[PDB]
């Protein structure tokens, strides 16, 4: 409790460098956990397209692909514009 | 001396063909092993000396950037 901010006083007075790379690793190494933003983060990354979105044979049985890329079915990046 | 110390010839006898029956059957089972061992390492078709080769599930059957694989 106490012994903990004395060492942290000494360390702070005598070596200042190795206090804020400490703090600062500490920091990169918890905030990315405790972060809304990364999932948006993974979703920016899945919504590149990088290749070709090869087309599926319609057999029927798909309500949920689009016959357009304008059809209403299908991914939507509505959440990305107002980002 | 017989009565007390000793049997009669049968169970000698029949011992010694139980015995025999056990060794001849034996013989011929390592024969038939070393030939089964044999036609298995030159044809490869039975359950021994099958020798790995490589997994199909790790193929990718996916779109590949490309038509033509
Ligand atoms: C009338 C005067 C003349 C008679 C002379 C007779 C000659 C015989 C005397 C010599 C002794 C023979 C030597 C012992 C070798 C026999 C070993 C073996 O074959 O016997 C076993 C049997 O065991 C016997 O008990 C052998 C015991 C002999 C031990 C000898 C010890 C003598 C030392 C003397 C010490 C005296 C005191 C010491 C003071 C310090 C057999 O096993 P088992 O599979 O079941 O039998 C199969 C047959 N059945 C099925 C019918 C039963
Ligand atoms: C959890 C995240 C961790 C990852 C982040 C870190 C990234 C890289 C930073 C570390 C790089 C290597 C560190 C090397 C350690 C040096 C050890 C050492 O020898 O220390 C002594 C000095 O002693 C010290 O180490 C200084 C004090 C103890 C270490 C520094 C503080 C440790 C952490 C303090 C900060 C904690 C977080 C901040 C809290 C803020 C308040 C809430 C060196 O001095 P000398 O050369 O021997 O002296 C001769 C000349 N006088």
């Amino acid at each position: 409790a106490g012994r903990i901010a004395s060492f942290l006083k000494n360390a702070w007075a005598k070596e200042p460098v190795l206090v804020a790379s400490f703090a600062i690793g500490g920091l990169a190494i918890i905030l990315p956990s405790l972060s809304p933003y990364t999932n948006y983060a993974i979703r920016i990354n899945r919504a590149t397209p990088y290749n070709y979105p090869v087309p599926l044979r319609d057999d029927g049985n798909m309500p949920d692909v689009p016959s357009h890329p304008q059809d209403p079915q299908g991914p939507s990046l509505e959440w990305l514009k107002n980002l | 001396i017989a009565r007390t110390f000793y049997d009669g010839p049968e169970k000698n006898y029949e011992k010694t063909m139980a015995i025999l029956q056990i060794e001849a059957e034996k013989a011929e089972l390592r024969l038939k092993e070393l030939e089964v061992r044999r036609l298995m390492r030159a044809r490869g078709d039975g359950p021994w000396y099958q020798y790995p080769t490589i997994d199909k599930a790790l193929i990718d059957h996916s779109p590949k950037t490309t038509p033509d694989n």
